[PDB]
């Protein structure tokens, strides 16, 4: 609906100014775990 | 035209290495008798 009535000129002001603005974010992460174990036994017995 | 760009690089890097070796041995009127041991262990890490 139409709330007002149509007006027969407008109040304006003249602007311009074109701005164009570009972000870019890049993130990387990584995170390498190493673990290792050995066990060793040996034994010997003897008798003639 | 305005243009800023930020870099920024973490690179670590860690190794531990442990090693432990034992050994026994012995005779008598030849009923001799021997024995050994060991055990490792390596932890690394890399974060980026």
């Amino acid at each position: 609906r139409e709330l007002i009535v149509r007006p027969d000129t407008l109040r304006a002001i003249i602007n311009n100014r074109a701005t164009i603005e570009t972000t870019t974010m890049e993130a990387e992460f990584t995170e390498t775990l190493m673990e290792s174990n050995y066990n060793s036994a040996s034994v010997k017995v003897s008798a003639p | 035209a305005h243009t800023m760009e930020t870099f920024s690089r973490s690179e670590n890097e860690t190794e531990v290495k442990q090693d432990v070796k034992a050994g026994l041995e012995g005779a008598v009127k030849g009923w001799g008798g021997g024995a050994t041991a060991g055990h490792g262990n390596t932890q690394g890490t890399i974060t980026t």
